[PDB]
Protein backbone atom coordinates (compact mmCIF):
# COMPACT_ATOMS: atom_id res chain seq x y z
CA UNK A 1 0.00 0.00 0.00
CA UNK A 2 1.84 3.33 -1.47
CA UNK A 3 5.02 1.81 -1.94
CA UNK A 4 6.24 4.97 -3.81
CA UNK A 5 5.36 7.97 -1.39
CA UNK A 6 6.59 5.60 1.51
CA UNK A 7 10.06 6.17 -0.25
CA UNK A 8 10.09 9.48 -1.14
CA UNK A 9 9.05 10.63 2.35
CA UNK A 10 12.48 8.95 3.74
CA UNK B 1 5.97 43.55 14.15
CA UNK B 2 6.29 39.66 13.78
CA UNK B 3 7.54 37.14 16.03
CA UNK B 4 10.87 35.80 16.00
CA UNK B 5 9.76 32.25 15.30
CA UNK B 6 7.47 33.58 13.54
CA UNK B 7 10.20 34.64 11.17
CA UNK B 8 11.58 31.47 11.82
CA UNK B 9 9.12 29.75 10.09
CA UNK B 10 8.81 32.34 6.98
CA UNK B 11 12.41 31.77 6.82
CA UNK B 12 12.72 27.87 6.85
CA UNK B 13 8.97 27.87 4.17
CA UNK B 14 11.05 30.25 1.46
CA UNK B 15 13.70 28.45 1.70
CA UNK B 16 11.77 24.69 0.89
CA UNK B 17 10.05 26.48 -2.06
CA UNK B 18 14.01 27.35 -3.32
CA UNK B 19 14.77 23.91 -2.97
CA UNK B 20 12.31 22.38 -4.94
CA UNK B 21 11.41 25.06 -7.31
CA UNK B 22 13.73 25.54 -10.63
CA UNK B 23 13.40 28.21 -11.74
CA UNK B 24 14.69 27.13 -14.80
CA UNK B 25 12.24 24.52 -15.74
CA UNK B 26 15.47 22.76 -17.33
CA UNK B 27 14.15 19.51 -16.25
CA UNK B 28 11.77 19.76 -18.92
CA UNK B 29 13.42 18.25 -21.52
CA UNK B 30 13.76 15.24 -19.28
CA UNK B 31 9.58 14.35 -19.85
CA UNK B 32 8.12 12.73 -22.74
CA UNK B 33 8.04 15.36 -25.70
CA UNK B 34 4.89 17.50 -26.15
CA UNK B 35 2.89 16.44 -29.03
CA UNK B 36 0.08 18.54 -31.04
CA UNK B 37 -5.18 10.66 -29.45
CA UNK B 38 -4.72 13.10 -26.43
CA UNK B 39 -1.35 13.97 -27.64
CA UNK B 40 -0.24 16.11 -24.77
CA UNK B 41 -1.32 13.23 -21.96
CA UNK B 42 2.27 11.98 -22.31
CA UNK B 43 4.14 15.06 -21.27
CA UNK B 44 1.49 16.65 -19.38
CA UNK B 45 1.53 13.42 -17.25
CA UNK B 46 5.41 13.33 -16.56
CA UNK B 47 4.94 17.03 -15.87
CA UNK B 48 2.29 15.98 -13.07
CA UNK B 49 4.38 13.80 -11.98
CA UNK B 50 7.26 15.40 -11.36
CA UNK B 51 5.97 18.16 -9.83
CA UNK B 52 4.39 15.62 -7.06
CA UNK B 53 7.83 14.97 -6.08
CA UNK B 54 8.69 18.52 -5.23
CA UNK B 55 5.62 18.86 -3.60
CA UNK B 56 6.89 16.10 -1.70
CA UNK B 57 9.88 17.62 -0.60
CA UNK B 58 8.73 20.54 -0.11
CA UNK B 59 6.34 19.27 2.70
CA UNK B 60 9.46 17.16 4.21
CA UNK B 61 10.84 20.75 4.78
CA UNK B 62 7.52 22.36 6.55
CA UNK B 63 8.34 22.40 10.51
CA UNK B 64 6.26 19.86 11.93
CA UNK B 65 5.24 17.79 9.15
CA UNK B 66 7.75 15.53 9.51
CA UNK B 67 6.61 14.98 12.78
CA UNK B 68 3.08 13.48 11.47
CA UNK B 69 2.90 9.80 11.92
CA UNK B 70 3.62 7.96 7.85
CA UNK B 71 -0.11 7.59 7.51
CA UNK B 72 -1.20 10.86 7.73
CA UNK B 73 1.32 12.53 5.22
CA UNK B 74 0.32 10.37 2.97
CA UNK B 75 -3.88 11.54 3.34
CA UNK B 76 -2.37 15.05 2.87
CA UNK B 77 -0.35 14.39 0.61
CA UNK B 78 -2.77 12.15 -1.53
CA UNK B 79 -5.58 14.77 -1.49
CA UNK B 80 -3.66 18.19 -1.28
CA UNK B 81 -0.81 17.77 -4.46
CA UNK B 82 -3.12 18.34 -6.77
CA UNK B 83 -4.00 21.50 -5.08
CA UNK B 84 -0.32 22.68 -4.30
CA UNK B 85 0.65 21.83 -8.07
CA UNK B 86 -1.98 24.57 -9.05
CA UNK B 87 -0.63 26.68 -6.38
CA UNK B 88 2.88 26.42 -7.54
CA UNK B 89 2.16 26.70 -11.29
CA UNK B 90 1.00 30.57 -10.89
CA UNK B 91 5.05 31.28 -10.46
CA UNK B 92 4.79 30.20 -14.45
CA UNK B 93 1.24 31.36 -15.29
CA UNK B 94 1.24 35.05 -16.87
CA UNK B 95 -1.13 36.81 -17.73
CA UNK B 96 0.30 38.42 -20.71
CA UNK B 97 -0.01 35.26 -22.85
CA UNK B 98 -2.71 33.01 -20.57
CA UNK B 99 -0.31 30.42 -20.77
CA UNK B 100 2.37 28.92 -18.54
CA UNK B 101 5.99 29.86 -19.75
CA UNK B 102 8.14 27.00 -18.58
CA UNK B 103 11.71 28.60 -20.27
CA UNK B 104 11.45 27.26 -23.52
CA UNK B 105 9.13 28.01 -26.47
CA UNK B 106 8.07 24.20 -26.66
CA UNK B 107 6.98 24.10 -22.46
CA UNK B 108 4.70 27.04 -22.99
CA UNK B 109 1.33 25.25 -22.25
CA UNK B 110 -1.63 27.27 -23.10
CA UNK B 111 -5.24 26.32 -23.00
CA UNK B 112 -5.69 23.87 -26.09
CA UNK B 113 -2.72 22.08 -25.39
CA UNK B 114 -4.48 21.24 -22.21
CA UNK B 115 -7.37 20.09 -23.51
CA UNK B 116 -5.49 17.12 -26.16
CA UNK B 117 -4.35 15.84 -22.51
CA UNK B 118 -8.05 14.29 -21.64
CA UNK B 119 -10.02 16.99 -19.85
CA UNK B 120 -12.76 19.82 -20.52
CA UNK B 121 -13.52 23.47 -20.06
CA UNK B 122 -15.42 22.35 -17.23
CA UNK B 123 -12.03 22.20 -15.32
CA UNK B 124 -9.69 23.79 -17.40
CA UNK B 125 -11.88 27.15 -17.27
CA UNK B 126 -12.17 27.94 -13.63
CA UNK B 127 -8.65 26.57 -13.92
CA UNK B 128 -7.44 29.30 -16.01
CA UNK B 129 -9.75 31.74 -14.35
CA UNK B 130 -8.32 30.71 -10.72
CA UNK B 131 -4.52 31.46 -12.15
CA UNK B 132 -5.58 35.61 -12.92
CA UNK B 133 -7.08 35.57 -9.37
CA UNK B 134 -4.08 34.19 -7.76
CA UNK B 135 -1.80 36.50 -10.24
CA UNK B 136 -3.95 39.71 -9.58
CA UNK B 137 -3.28 39.28 -5.74
CA UNK B 138 0.33 39.82 -6.63
CA UNK B 139 1.10 38.11 -3.76
CA UNK B 140 4.63 38.27 -2.04
CA UNK B 141 6.72 35.32 -2.33
CA UNK B 142 6.25 34.84 1.47
CA UNK B 143 2.94 34.89 1.04
CA UNK B 144 2.45 32.18 -1.99
CA UNK B 145 4.73 29.97 0.07
CA UNK B 146 2.53 30.29 3.54
CA UNK B 147 -0.49 29.55 1.02
CA UNK B 148 1.22 25.96 0.41
CA UNK B 149 1.76 25.55 3.75
CA UNK B 150 -1.40 26.05 4.67
CA UNK B 151 -3.33 24.22 1.65
CA UNK B 152 -1.37 21.08 2.72
CA UNK B 153 -1.83 20.96 6.68
CA UNK B 154 -5.52 21.02 6.56
CA UNK B 155 -7.73 18.64 8.92
CA UNK B 156 -10.08 18.34 6.62
CA UNK B 157 -9.12 16.10 4.53
CA UNK B 158 -10.21 12.15 3.44
CA UNK B 159 -8.01 9.88 5.89
CA UNK B 160 -6.67 12.43 8.20
CA UNK B 161 -6.28 11.06 11.89
CA UNK B 162 -4.79 13.20 14.07
CA UNK B 163 -7.20 15.87 13.48
CA UNK B 164 -5.86 18.09 16.49
CA UNK B 165 -2.35 18.11 15.44
CA UNK B 166 -2.67 19.07 11.81
CA UNK B 167 -4.78 21.63 12.92
CA UNK B 168 -2.54 23.25 15.55
CA UNK B 169 0.05 23.60 12.91
CA UNK B 170 -2.81 25.02 10.41
CA UNK B 171 -3.17 27.64 12.56
CA UNK B 172 0.31 28.38 13.59
CA UNK B 173 0.49 28.97 9.75
CA UNK B 174 -2.39 31.46 9.34
CA UNK B 175 -1.16 33.44 12.35
CA UNK B 176 1.99 34.00 10.39
CA UNK B 177 0.38 34.44 6.99
CA UNK B 178 -2.20 37.30 9.59
CA UNK B 179 0.47 38.69 11.03
CA UNK B 180 3.36 39.10 7.71
CA UNK B 181 0.04 40.63 5.54
CA UNK B 182 -0.49 43.21 8.34
CA UNK B 183 2.78 44.33 8.75
CA UNK B 184 4.55 43.89 5.59
CA UNK B 185 2.34 44.22 2.85
CA UNK B 186 0.94 47.49 2.52
CA UNK B 187 -2.70 47.53 1.11
CA UNK B 188 -3.57 44.03 2.31
CA UNK B 189 -6.06 44.77 4.26
CA UNK B 190 -8.59 42.49 2.77
CA UNK B 191 -6.06 40.08 1.15
CA UNK B 192 -6.00 37.11 3.65
CA UNK B 193 -9.58 36.84 3.48
CA UNK B 194 -9.14 36.94 -0.96
CA UNK B 195 -6.58 33.96 0.04
CA UNK B 196 -8.73 31.77 1.64
CA UNK B 197 -11.20 31.90 -0.26
CA UNK B 198 -8.31 30.39 -3.20
CA UNK B 199 -8.36 27.49 -0.78
CA UNK B 200 -12.29 27.45 -1.23
CA UNK B 201 -12.10 27.43 -4.93
CA UNK B 202 -9.18 24.97 -4.79
CA UNK B 203 -11.10 22.51 -3.30
CA UNK B 204 -13.41 22.99 -6.29
CA UNK B 205 -10.31 22.42 -8.44
CA UNK B 206 -10.14 19.33 -6.81
CA UNK B 207 -13.24 17.84 -7.41
CA UNK B 208 -13.45 18.56 -10.83
CA UNK B 209 -10.06 16.53 -11.33
CA UNK B 210 -10.87 14.18 -9.33
CA UNK B 211 -13.90 13.36 -11.58
CA UNK B 212 -11.73 13.74 -14.78
CA UNK B 213 -9.24 11.70 -14.44
CA UNK B 214 -11.16 8.68 -12.53
CA UNK B 215 -12.45 8.56 -16.39
CA UNK B 216 -9.03 8.66 -17.64
CA UNK B 217 -7.92 6.41 -15.82
CA UNK B 218 -10.77 3.78 -16.06
CA UNK B 219 -10.03 3.34 -19.46
CA UNK B 220 -6.21 1.39 -19.77
CA UNK B 221 -4.99 3.26 -23.00
CA UNK B 222 -5.21 6.01 -21.15
CA UNK B 223 -4.00 5.06 -17.64
CA UNK B 224 -1.26 3.20 -19.96
CA UNK B 225 0.26 6.84 -20.57
CA UNK B 226 0.32 7.66 -16.97
CA UNK B 227 3.37 7.51 -14.56
CA UNK B 228 3.41 5.20 -11.52
CA UNK B 229 3.84 8.06 -8.96
CA UNK B 230 0.81 9.81 -10.42
CA UNK B 231 -1.14 6.39 -10.28
CA UNK B 232 -0.34 6.22 -6.97
CA UNK B 233 -1.34 9.56 -5.44
CA UNK B 234 -4.21 9.94 -7.32
CA UNK B 235 -5.46 6.42 -7.25
CA UNK B 236 -8.11 5.46 -4.77
CA UNK B 237 -5.96 2.96 -2.27
CA UNK C 1 7.95 -27.69 -52.04
CA UNK C 2 6.46 -26.51 -49.23
CA UNK C 3 2.39 -27.00 -48.87
CA UNK C 4 -0.24 -24.49 -49.34
CA UNK C 5 -1.46 -23.56 -45.64
CA UNK C 6 2.21 -23.78 -44.76
CA UNK C 7 2.91 -20.93 -47.07
CA UNK C 8 -0.09 -18.79 -46.11
CA UNK C 9 0.97 -19.50 -42.62
CA UNK C 10 4.30 -17.81 -43.69
CA UNK C 11 2.43 -14.99 -45.77
CA UNK C 12 0.34 -14.32 -42.36
CA UNK C 13 3.49 -14.30 -40.07
CA UNK C 14 5.41 -12.04 -42.78
CA UNK C 15 2.75 -9.52 -42.71
CA UNK C 16 2.59 -9.48 -38.86
CA UNK C 17 6.26 -8.56 -38.64
CA UNK C 18 5.42 -5.30 -41.50
CA UNK C 19 2.47 -4.28 -39.41
CA UNK C 20 4.30 -4.56 -35.91
CA UNK C 21 8.09 -3.42 -37.02
CA UNK C 22 8.94 0.04 -37.87
CA UNK C 23 12.32 0.39 -39.75
CA UNK C 24 12.03 3.70 -39.48
CA UNK C 25 11.95 3.79 -35.45
CA UNK C 26 10.79 6.65 -35.80
CA UNK C 27 8.10 6.62 -32.38
CA UNK C 28 11.60 6.84 -30.73
CA UNK C 29 11.47 10.56 -30.41
CA UNK C 30 8.64 9.78 -28.26
CA UNK C 31 10.39 8.28 -25.67
CA UNK C 32 12.21 9.96 -22.53
CA UNK C 33 15.33 10.97 -23.98
CA UNK C 34 18.51 8.77 -23.80
CA UNK C 35 20.92 10.53 -20.77
CA UNK C 36 24.71 9.76 -20.39
CA UNK C 37 21.85 7.36 -11.20
CA UNK C 38 20.80 5.18 -13.96
CA UNK C 39 20.55 7.85 -16.19
CA UNK C 40 19.26 5.09 -19.10
CA UNK C 41 16.69 3.54 -17.43
CA UNK C 42 13.53 6.18 -18.47
CA UNK C 43 14.45 5.85 -22.24
CA UNK C 44 15.18 2.00 -21.92
CA UNK C 45 12.17 1.68 -19.81
CA UNK C 46 9.86 3.51 -22.59
CA UNK C 47 11.91 1.42 -25.03
CA UNK C 48 10.84 -1.94 -24.03
CA UNK C 49 7.28 -0.61 -22.89
CA UNK C 50 6.95 0.41 -26.56
CA UNK C 51 7.79 -2.84 -27.75
CA UNK C 52 5.68 -4.90 -25.43
CA UNK C 53 3.23 -3.40 -27.24
CA UNK C 54 4.42 -4.37 -30.92
CA UNK C 55 4.58 -7.97 -29.75
CA UNK C 56 1.23 -7.68 -28.26
CA UNK C 57 0.01 -6.86 -32.01
CA UNK C 58 1.92 -9.62 -33.86
CA UNK C 59 0.81 -12.23 -31.55
CA UNK C 60 -2.57 -11.01 -31.89
CA UNK C 61 -1.80 -11.99 -35.70
CA UNK C 62 -0.10 -15.70 -35.13
CA UNK C 63 -2.86 -17.82 -36.89
CA UNK C 64 -4.66 -19.32 -34.53
CA UNK C 65 -2.96 -17.16 -31.00
CA UNK C 66 -6.19 -15.44 -30.69
CA UNK C 67 -8.40 -18.06 -30.49
CA UNK C 68 -6.98 -19.41 -27.24
CA UNK C 69 -8.57 -18.42 -24.05
CA UNK C 70 -7.64 -14.91 -22.85
CA UNK C 71 -5.69 -16.59 -19.60
CA UNK C 72 -3.40 -18.30 -21.66
CA UNK C 73 -2.55 -15.53 -24.11
CA UNK C 74 -1.41 -13.71 -20.85
CA UNK C 75 0.52 -16.48 -19.86
CA UNK C 76 2.41 -16.66 -22.82
CA UNK C 77 3.03 -13.00 -23.38
CA UNK C 78 3.96 -12.30 -19.83
CA UNK C 79 6.86 -15.13 -20.04
CA UNK C 80 7.94 -14.87 -23.93
CA UNK C 81 7.51 -11.15 -24.09
CA UNK C 82 10.95 -10.27 -23.14
CA UNK C 83 12.31 -13.48 -25.99
CA UNK C 84 10.14 -11.91 -28.37
CA UNK C 85 11.78 -8.63 -27.80
CA UNK C 86 15.31 -9.85 -27.32
CA UNK C 87 14.46 -11.97 -30.98
CA UNK C 88 13.15 -8.60 -32.99
CA UNK C 89 16.19 -6.70 -31.58
CA UNK C 90 18.33 -8.11 -33.48
CA UNK C 91 17.08 -6.26 -36.90
CA UNK C 92 18.83 -3.18 -35.56
CA UNK C 93 21.69 -5.12 -34.29
CA UNK C 94 24.83 -4.73 -36.13
CA UNK C 95 28.02 -6.69 -36.03
CA UNK C 96 29.96 -3.68 -37.42
CA UNK C 97 29.35 -1.78 -34.56
CA UNK C 98 28.41 -4.40 -31.22
CA UNK C 99 25.31 -1.71 -30.76
CA UNK C 100 21.63 -1.86 -31.91
CA UNK C 101 21.13 1.33 -34.60
CA UNK C 102 17.98 2.57 -34.30
CA UNK C 103 18.15 5.44 -36.97
CA UNK C 104 19.54 8.24 -35.37
CA UNK C 105 22.39 8.69 -33.76
CA UNK C 106 21.18 9.21 -30.42
CA UNK C 107 19.19 6.06 -30.34
CA UNK C 108 22.16 3.74 -31.06
CA UNK C 109 22.31 2.03 -27.85
CA UNK C 110 25.93 0.17 -27.25
CA UNK C 111 26.87 -2.03 -24.07
CA UNK C 112 27.77 0.73 -21.56
CA UNK C 113 24.75 2.81 -22.76
CA UNK C 114 23.01 -0.51 -21.53
CA UNK C 115 24.47 -1.00 -17.87
CA UNK C 116 23.50 2.65 -17.17
CA UNK C 117 19.66 1.20 -17.03
CA UNK C 118 20.82 -0.87 -13.90
CA UNK C 119 21.62 -4.28 -15.66
CA UNK C 120 25.06 -6.02 -14.73
CA UNK C 121 27.37 -7.71 -17.51
CA UNK C 122 25.67 -11.20 -16.31
CA UNK C 123 22.92 -10.24 -18.34
CA UNK C 124 24.40 -8.23 -20.97
CA UNK C 125 27.58 -10.33 -21.67
CA UNK C 126 24.99 -13.39 -22.50
CA UNK C 127 23.12 -10.96 -24.77
CA UNK C 128 25.63 -9.25 -26.92
CA UNK C 129 27.30 -13.00 -27.31
CA UNK C 130 23.25 -14.22 -28.22
CA UNK C 131 23.31 -11.50 -30.57
CA UNK C 132 25.75 -11.91 -32.74
CA UNK C 133 25.07 -15.34 -32.61
CA UNK C 134 21.58 -14.88 -34.35
CA UNK C 135 23.13 -12.41 -36.62
CA UNK C 136 25.59 -15.13 -38.22
CA UNK C 137 22.86 -17.35 -38.99
CA UNK C 138 22.01 -14.87 -41.72
CA UNK C 139 18.01 -15.56 -41.13
CA UNK C 140 15.62 -15.22 -43.85
CA UNK C 141 12.68 -12.80 -43.21
CA UNK C 142 10.57 -15.92 -43.10
CA UNK C 143 12.56 -17.84 -40.79
CA UNK C 144 13.44 -14.62 -37.92
CA UNK C 145 9.13 -14.27 -37.76
CA UNK C 146 8.64 -18.26 -37.87
CA UNK C 147 11.10 -18.51 -34.75
CA UNK C 148 9.48 -15.55 -32.84
CA UNK C 149 5.87 -17.10 -33.42
CA UNK C 150 7.20 -20.24 -31.82
CA UNK C 151 9.13 -18.84 -28.53
CA UNK C 152 5.73 -17.26 -28.30
CA UNK C 153 3.70 -20.44 -28.71
CA UNK C 154 5.55 -22.74 -25.95
CA UNK C 155 3.24 -24.83 -23.67
CA UNK C 156 6.21 -24.86 -21.33
CA UNK C 157 5.71 -21.31 -19.70
CA UNK C 158 4.61 -20.48 -16.33
CA UNK C 159 0.74 -20.57 -16.43
CA UNK C 160 -0.43 -21.69 -19.68
CA UNK C 161 -3.23 -24.26 -19.00
CA UNK C 162 -4.24 -25.56 -22.49
CA UNK C 163 -1.10 -27.42 -22.97
CA UNK C 164 -2.18 -29.66 -25.36
CA UNK C 165 -3.63 -26.98 -28.04
CA UNK C 166 -0.80 -24.63 -27.70
CA UNK C 167 1.54 -27.62 -28.37
CA UNK C 168 -0.19 -27.79 -31.92
CA UNK C 169 0.01 -24.85 -32.74
CA UNK C 170 3.70 -24.80 -32.08
CA UNK C 171 4.42 -27.99 -33.79
CA UNK C 172 2.33 -26.40 -37.22
CA UNK C 173 4.60 -23.99 -36.98
CA UNK C 174 8.57 -25.46 -36.67
CA UNK C 175 7.02 -28.06 -39.39
CA UNK C 176 6.83 -24.65 -41.96
CA UNK C 177 10.00 -23.79 -40.97
CA UNK C 178 11.50 -26.97 -40.87
CA UNK C 179 9.98 -27.60 -44.62
CA UNK C 180 10.99 -23.36 -45.00
CA UNK C 181 14.77 -24.26 -44.46
CA UNK C 182 15.05 -27.40 -46.04
CA UNK C 183 13.59 -26.19 -49.07
CA UNK C 184 14.19 -22.37 -49.45
CA UNK C 185 17.41 -21.86 -47.34
CA UNK C 186 20.72 -23.47 -49.62
CA UNK C 187 23.52 -24.44 -47.07
CA UNK C 188 20.56 -25.00 -43.91
CA UNK C 189 21.37 -28.44 -43.63
CA UNK C 190 21.96 -27.54 -39.69
CA UNK C 191 20.31 -24.05 -39.57
CA UNK C 192 17.32 -25.84 -37.58
CA UNK C 193 18.70 -26.89 -35.13
CA UNK C 194 20.71 -23.91 -34.21
CA UNK C 195 17.85 -22.04 -34.19
CA UNK C 196 16.30 -24.55 -31.54
CA UNK C 197 19.13 -24.14 -29.41
CA UNK C 198 18.74 -20.41 -29.57
CA UNK C 199 15.20 -20.70 -28.00
CA UNK C 200 17.30 -22.26 -25.59
CA UNK C 201 19.71 -20.11 -24.73
CA UNK C 202 16.89 -17.30 -24.71
CA UNK C 203 15.40 -18.87 -21.64
CA UNK C 204 18.86 -18.57 -20.14
CA UNK C 205 18.71 -15.00 -20.41
CA UNK C 206 14.78 -15.25 -19.11
CA UNK C 207 15.79 -16.17 -16.34
CA UNK C 208 18.90 -13.46 -15.67
CA UNK C 209 16.87 -10.81 -16.95
CA UNK C 210 14.13 -11.65 -14.81
CA UNK C 211 16.16 -11.42 -11.77
CA UNK C 212 17.81 -8.55 -12.35
CA UNK C 213 14.47 -6.94 -12.78
CA UNK C 214 13.07 -8.46 -9.63
CA UNK C 215 16.01 -6.73 -7.87
CA UNK C 216 15.14 -3.02 -9.65
CA UNK C 217 11.55 -3.21 -9.13
CA UNK C 218 11.79 -3.78 -5.15
CA UNK C 219 13.46 -0.05 -5.04
CA UNK C 220 10.77 2.10 -5.50
CA UNK C 221 13.07 5.06 -6.77
CA UNK C 222 13.51 2.85 -9.82
CA UNK C 223 10.74 1.07 -10.47
CA UNK C 224 8.90 4.70 -10.11
CA UNK C 225 11.03 5.40 -13.51
CA UNK C 226 9.33 2.27 -15.02
CA UNK C 227 5.69 2.12 -16.95
CA UNK C 228 2.42 0.98 -16.00
CA UNK C 229 2.74 -1.97 -18.65
CA UNK C 230 6.00 -2.67 -17.73
CA UNK C 231 5.20 -3.05 -14.63
CA UNK C 232 2.21 -5.20 -15.47
CA UNK C 233 4.37 -7.60 -17.77
CA UNK C 234 7.07 -8.15 -15.65
CA UNK C 235 5.04 -8.09 -12.63
CA UNK C 236 4.55 -11.50 -10.71
CA UNK C 237 0.68 -11.58 -10.34
CA UNK D 1 -5.82 -8.30 -12.40
CA UNK D 2 -4.25 -7.09 -15.59
CA UNK D 3 -6.14 -4.69 -16.83
CA UNK D 4 -4.12 -3.37 -19.78
CA UNK D 5 -3.22 -6.42 -21.62
CA UNK D 6 -7.12 -7.47 -21.50
CA UNK D 7 -7.44 -4.31 -23.40
CA UNK D 8 -4.45 -4.67 -25.86
CA UNK D 9 -5.76 -7.96 -26.66
CA UNK D 10 -9.09 -7.03 -27.51
C1 LIG E 1 6.85 23.91 -11.60
C2 LIG E 1 5.75 23.56 -12.61
C3 LIG E 1 5.52 24.69 -13.60
O1 LIG E 1 5.25 25.91 -12.92
C4 LIG E 1 4.38 24.39 -14.57
C5 LIG E 1 3.21 23.60 -14.05
C6 LIG E 1 2.02 23.69 -14.60
C7 LIG E 1 0.92 22.96 -14.25
C8 LIG E 1 -0.24 22.94 -14.92
C9 LIG E 1 -0.55 23.73 -16.15
C10 LIG E 1 -0.90 22.82 -17.33
C11 LIG E 1 -1.95 21.78 -16.97
C12 LIG E 1 -1.59 20.97 -15.70
C13 LIG E 1 -0.28 20.22 -15.98
C14 LIG E 1 -1.39 22.02 -14.57
C15 LIG E 1 -1.36 21.52 -13.12
C16 LIG E 1 -2.39 20.45 -12.75
C17 LIG E 1 -3.80 20.66 -13.26
C18 LIG E 1 -3.98 20.44 -14.76
C19 LIG E 1 -2.74 19.95 -15.50
C20 LIG E 1 -3.04 18.92 -16.60
C21 LIG E 1 -4.50 18.90 -17.02
C22 LIG E 1 -2.59 17.54 -16.09
C23 LIG E 1 -3.44 16.35 -16.47
C24 LIG E 1 -2.80 15.05 -16.02
C25 LIG E 1 -3.63 14.17 -15.09
C26 LIG E 1 -3.85 12.80 -15.70
C27 LIG E 1 -2.97 14.06 -13.73
O2 LIG E 1 -4.92 14.78 -14.93
C28 LIG E 1 3.47 22.63 -12.93
C29 LIG E 1 4.44 23.18 -11.91
O3 LIG E 1 4.67 22.12 -10.99
C1 LIG F 1 12.21 -2.54 -32.44
C2 LIG F 1 13.18 -2.33 -31.29
C3 LIG F 1 14.59 -2.04 -31.79
O1 LIG F 1 15.03 -3.07 -32.67
C4 LIG F 1 15.60 -1.90 -30.65
C5 LIG F 1 15.39 -2.76 -29.42
C6 LIG F 1 16.39 -3.08 -28.64
C7 LIG F 1 16.30 -3.79 -27.47
C8 LIG F 1 17.29 -3.97 -26.59
C9 LIG F 1 18.69 -3.45 -26.74
C10 LIG F 1 19.07 -2.51 -25.59
C11 LIG F 1 18.75 -3.11 -24.22
C12 LIG F 1 17.30 -3.61 -24.11
C13 LIG F 1 16.36 -2.41 -24.30
C14 LIG F 1 17.11 -4.65 -25.26
C15 LIG F 1 15.89 -5.57 -25.19
C16 LIG F 1 15.54 -6.16 -23.83
C17 LIG F 1 16.71 -6.67 -23.00
C18 LIG F 1 17.60 -5.59 -22.40
C19 LIG F 1 17.15 -4.16 -22.66
C20 LIG F 1 17.37 -3.20 -21.47
C21 LIG F 1 18.37 -3.76 -20.45
C22 LIG F 1 16.01 -2.93 -20.82
C23 LIG F 1 15.97 -2.80 -19.31
C24 LIG F 1 14.59 -2.39 -18.83
C25 LIG F 1 13.91 -3.33 -17.84
C26 LIG F 1 13.59 -2.61 -16.54
C27 LIG F 1 12.66 -3.93 -18.45
O2 LIG F 1 14.83 -4.40 -17.53
C28 LIG F 1 13.98 -3.17 -29.09
C29 LIG F 1 13.18 -3.52 -30.33
O3 LIG F 1 11.86 -3.77 -29.86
Amino acid sequence: KHKILHRLLQ
Amino acid sequence: MLSDEQMQIINSLVEAHHKTYDDSYSDFVRFRPPVRRLSMLPHLADLVSYSIQKVIGFAKMIPGFRDLTAEDQIALLKSSAIEIIMLRSNQSFSLEDMSWSCGGPDFKYCINDVTKAGHTLELLEPLVKFQVGLKKLKLHEEEHVLLMAICLLSPDRPGVQDHVRIEALQDRLCDVLQAYIRIQHPGGRLLYAKMIQKLADLRSLNEEHSKQYRSLSFQPEHSMQLTPLVLEVFGSE
